């Protein structure tokens, strides 16, 4: 992980990812605690945006045989760049997490959201 | 009123021009009102948490104190 | 009173116009670095000519 | 000089001391050595890198990065890489400290780094134990001690009469020196570990990483708060020895009273700009390898953190303001740092142009 | 063992304590902020017993409901507490007053009916029941009036009805800076109490009334005791947080002695540690 | 009044003019600069480069 | 039986079709209390969803008692 | 530390200024948090009293006068422990703590308080 290797918004992209993910974490006690309510209006969308990253990550796999049809992915990186760059935007922080699950690239997410 | 005091005992009053200002009264209501949420996203969140990971998994501990092995 | 708010704007506009001068200086900057780095790649040509 | 704001100030470091880098694993601590080496474009000083049990891929990034920065004209580096016979990797130090002892005697000064004293500690630890000699605690002989604490109090600063004594009349002028800077990899951030605890009443000063800084992104995670130099400031520049204590203060009173960062909703007004300052300055320190400050850059940065004119900027763009004042000097002002870094004086003429380039600088363009 | 974990432990702890120091601080400025709060509610319920007594001492000729007293059947009670516990004891002992109180007053076969302010308060008698008609929280540091409007009226409305016929006050005194006691005592049933005392002359002035008297007097202890019930709302808030703060206190020290404790444990289980590797060490090579 | 404030806005966007041509100016000149040092140090890079 | 560090990398795989389809939640709900043990002794000020999420966890630990030798079809 | 050893009277000052430094150290916190004028007036006093017990401890030193000038001044008992008495009996509660800093016996205390 460095930008000379990786280039510099590879790298500030998941610079970025890692921030919300840890922050979302040590929220999770207080939200139980509360509720989503008594959080300012900060951090809600930082929540979906989380909950949609962690869909975004279940890749149906390739070779397994039997665990979802087979279906390979292997997404190119730009691409999964471009699509957690605008979820990091918030380009679709506006969709169910669903929407983002057990899929790839953002031309999956809006196809299913939009066949739903 | 008296001949050299005067004074008025307020049900609610604010020093305004009209009651447009009931646009301003609520500043300090909506004010108060986040520092009462505020002192509840404290309160639980230090002491109800940290006090409950504290007397947490110490019992581990106290049964293996005189450990010779 | 409304002409004395009114020249205040003035001042903004030439923040905004200051701003913009540095959106320029950073992105005429990475040219010569651009540069630097393509004909970097230049010298690394002459390299491997050499190791022809 | 290292190129390193905390480190120059808080943790100055003279010629000829003995000061110990010491963390736990991928903390930077290869990136914190060979960083200190490139900040000697001026210092005039020579340098030389010992390398124990590594991999030949990491030896070679380091050398071509080295390459790079064209610093291997004044450098030497040896390396005894895990795929070596452990007798070489045990005396290679002594062999380093040989060759800085060279120039030491030939009246000059000049830098030498060690790698991971722990696994040359372990390789003797094979060897002792393969001569069926009698262990030790935790198998070590007990001549650990004996065998490491020979090897750093040979590098020093010496007296010039014994560099005039030894030249036989050939130099007179100067004195010899050898700064010695080593580095332990440490279990969990454990002190009490054998090898560890003899290290540390050897050097002269020590500097601890913290695991969970650099996992918070601090970029060094140096945590001053243990890390020591016990030579005082005479290991500074008078101006740096001047503006050291602004920060000591203002870290001292962040890091007892840092907790209230989420608090202060309530509490007086006075803990409230301080712990402002503190963040601030806190963040200050974060820095890029391969991005030495000049002593200048530095005495830029501690003056407007005194000033007390970054006290009114979001702390967010606090890294982006400093880069922009940095640029700004450099170009307007560049014969003024000039005599600075040829010098480095405190005077009330230097302080007013300084102040009145920040006092542009924030009239001028903005960050 | 995994030494790590114990002195992560101990770490965890040290960060606790310098939380509830921050608690501490925190309840400190609060204190002192509701402790000025009080003060300003002195000058009108000052002027208001003033010219309420003024109004009766110039008219003695009749009584209001609220200034009457007839053989008590049922009674209603306030109840203020917090939103959240962690401060004390005090809804501990308030409670244990009550009830003992309560309890005492059933026996003369007498009904208690409650209308519940602060949420602890309210878990603790909807579990136990009884006639409850009024319920509230969300009272925060510095609530409306308004926000005790309905609650007041309700009590005021039963109490017309003569089913409810003494209404106490249920709260906690602010005794000192340190120590605080709960305190229940009835308002609604009022007799002469510097109201027919702190008095030596019926002034030969007096004021017109331009609404009628009565209804102005009406009125009046209507304000009056809206007032007294704010003032207590606010007592009991500066009681809370002096609780609040000698708990972080005390939390602080223990958590200081558990970090001896455990400080004392891991070296021993160090030492033993220590002991056992350079056992198994010289046996080992003693194996040669 | 009124005759002295116009007089005023004048006087005030004039200078706006006249501080947003010193910016700009400035900023042009220093990113010049910058692409100069920098191409001549790359080409020092590229001599060492076909040296090694 | 603690079922927070007992596993089988065996999986459903030695499981019967129904006694597969029905353990999911039954996990699930025992994750969901074992994650909120610390703060078992508090229900007073916690989310009622949560209360009942615990009164669940609650009622299948009851649930999983057992005599001896007393097997089950 | 008993007063077989060193005298009666000597053992029982040695134990009040140990006494009276420890009530000031707990002073402290309280001091800190709940401001000062919360207290004890002669809780005040104790803390006047330690402090300028404190301010006392410190002297001059024959070798710190090739140090930074000021010569030190050696002091034996008898005095000290005469001076420390008084002290406890607050009848020096006239005199600001300065007095008391880098300074010899309570003699030249009082001449610098004379003098301040
Ligand atoms: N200030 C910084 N900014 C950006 N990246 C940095 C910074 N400091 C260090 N790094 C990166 O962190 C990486 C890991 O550091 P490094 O490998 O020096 O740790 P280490 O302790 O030497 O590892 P090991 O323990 O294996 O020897 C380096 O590759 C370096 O690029
Ligand atoms: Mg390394």
């Amino acid at each position: 992980l460095d930008p000379l290797v990786v280039g510099q918004e590879h790298y500030e992209i998941a610079r970025a990812v890692q921030n919300v993910l840890q922050r979302y974490k040590e929220l999770k006690d207080i939200i139980a605690i509360l509720g989503m309510d008594e959080l300012a209006e900060e951090d809600k969308l930082v929540v979906y945006r989380a909950r949609k990253i962690q869909r975004f990550f279940s890749q149906p796999f390739h070779v397994a045989e039997v665990f979802t049809g087979a279906p390979g992915k292997l997404v190119p990186l730009k691409e999964t760049i471009r699509g957690f760059k605008g979820l990091l935007a918030g380009e679709y922080d506006h969709i169910p997490e669903q929407a983002f699950y057990m899929v790839g690239g953002i031309d999956e997410v809006i196809a299913k959201a939009e066949k739903l | 009123v008296q001949p050299h005091v005067v004074t008025v005992l307020a049900d609610t009053a604010i020093r305004a021009d009209n009651l447009d200002e009931a646009a301003i009264l609520e500043a300090r209501k909506n004010a108060e009102q986040l520092l009462a949420n505020q002192k509840s996203d404290l309160d639980s969140a230090a002491a109800l948490a940290a006090l409950a990971e504290t007397a947490a998994q110490l019992e581990t501990i106290r049964k293996i104190k005189n450990r010779a092995q | 009173d409304l002409a004395d708010a009114q020249a205040q704007v003035k001042q903004e506009l030439d923040a905004a116009k200051a701003q913009a001068a540095q959106l320029i200086e950073q992105a005429n900057r990475r040219a010569a670095q651009l540069i630097e780095e393509a004909r970097t790649q230049a010298a690394a040509e002459g390299e491997r000519i050499r190791q022809q | 000089q290292t190129g390193y704001k905390s480190v120059d100030t808080m943790i100055p470091v003279g010629r000829g001391q003995r000061e110990l880098i010491i963390g736990d694993r991928q903390t930077g601590k290869t990136a914190m050595a060979i960083d200190a080496i490139i900040a000697q474009k001026n210092s005039g000083i020579k340098c030389v890198y010992v390398a124990i049990g590594q991999k030949q891929s990491t030896i070679a990034n380091v050398v071509r990065k080295l390459e790079e920065t064209g610093a291997m004209a004044y450098t030497t580096v040896v390396a005894a890489a895990a795929a070596d016979p452990a007798a070489m990797q045990y005396l290679a130090p002594y062999s380093g400290c040989t060759m800085g002892e060279y120039f030491r005697d030939r009246g000059e000064d000049a830098l030498i780094i060690y790698d991971d004293l722990s696994k040359q500690a372990v390789a003797y630890r094979q060897i002792s134990l393969l001569l069926r000699r009698p262990p030790g605690r935790e198998a070590y002989p007990g001549d650990v001690f004996y065998l490491h604490s020979r090897l750093l109090e040979r590098a020093s600063r010496v007296s010039a009469e014994y560099v005039e004594k030894f030249t036989n009349g050939a130099v007179t002028g100067k004195t010899g020196s050898l700064t010695a800077l080593p580095i332990i990899e440490t279990q969990a951030g454990d002190v009490s570990a054998f090898v560890p605890t003899n290290v540390i009443s050897i050097t002269d000063g020590q500097i601890f990483l913290e695991t969970s800084l650099f996992n918070a992104g601090i970029r060094p995670a140096v945590n001053a708060g243990i890390s020591v130099s016990r030579v005082g400031g005479s290991a500074q520049t008078k101006i740096i020895k001047k503006l050291s204590g602004g920060i000591r203060t203002a870290l001292a009173q962040y890091r007892e009273l840092a907790a209230f960062a989420q608090f202060a909703s309530d509490l007086d007004e006075a803990t409230r700009k301080q712990l402002e300052h503190g963040q601030r300055v806190t963040e200050l320190m974060k820095q890029k390898q391969y991005a030495p400050y000049s002593i200048a850059d530095q005495a830029v940065s501690v003056y407007a953190s005194n000033e007390g004119y970054m006290a009114d900027v979001e702390v967010k763009k606090i890294v982006d303001f400093d880069a922009a004042l940095i640029a700004y000097f450099r170009s307007e002002y560049a014969p003024l740092m000039k005599q600075i870094d040829e010098t480095g004086d405190y005077n009330k003429d230097i302080e007013a142009a300084i102040k009145a380039g920040i006092e542009s600088f924030k009239a001028t363009q903005t960050y | 063992a995994n030494l790590k974990e114990i002195r992560a432990k101990v770490a965890s702890i040290k960060s606790t304590q310098k939380i509830t120091r921050a608690m501490q601080m925190v309840a400190a400025s609060k204190m002192r902020r509701a402790q000025e709060r009080m003060a300003q509610g002195r000058p009108y319920a000052d002027n208001m017993r003033r010219v309420i007594a003024h109004l009766v001492q110039a008219n003695p000729e009749y009584k209001h409901r609220y200034m009457v007293d007839r053989p008590v059947k049922r009674v209603g009670y306030i109840i203020v507490s917090s939103d959240r516990g962690l401060a004390g004891g005090l809804n501990i002992n308030l409670f244990k007053k009550v009830v003992q109180h309560v309890k005492a007053q059933q026996e003369q076969s007498i009904e208690v009916q409650f209308a519940l302010i602060g949420q602890k308060a309210v878990s603790f008698f909807k579990n136990y029941g009884g006639k409850v008609l009024g319920a509230t929280t969300q009272i925060g540091d510095a609530p409306s009036l308004e926000q005790l409007t309905g609650s007041v009226q309700v009590m005021l409305d039963a109490f017309d009805k003569g089913e409810l016929d003494r209404i106490y006050l249920v709260s906690n005194g602010f005794v000192n800076a340190m120590t605080q006691k709960p305190k229940v005592e009835q308002l609604v049933p009022l007799a002469p109490a510097e109201e027919g005392d702190d008095l030596n002359r019926t002034y030969g002035w007096d004021y017109i009334y331009e609404p009628e008297a009565e209804e102005l007097l009406n009125g009046l202890l209507v304000r009056y005791i809206e007032s007294m019930v704010y003032q207590g709302v606010i007592e009991n808030v500066a009681c809370e947080q002096s609780a609040r703060m000698v708990a972080m206190k005390a939390a602080t020290d223990n958590a200081g002695q558990l970090i001896k404790d455990l400080q004392l444990i891991y070296n021993k289980l160090r030492q033993a540690a220590i002991t056992q590797e350079i056992s198994e060490i010289v046996g080992g090579a003693a194996a040669v």
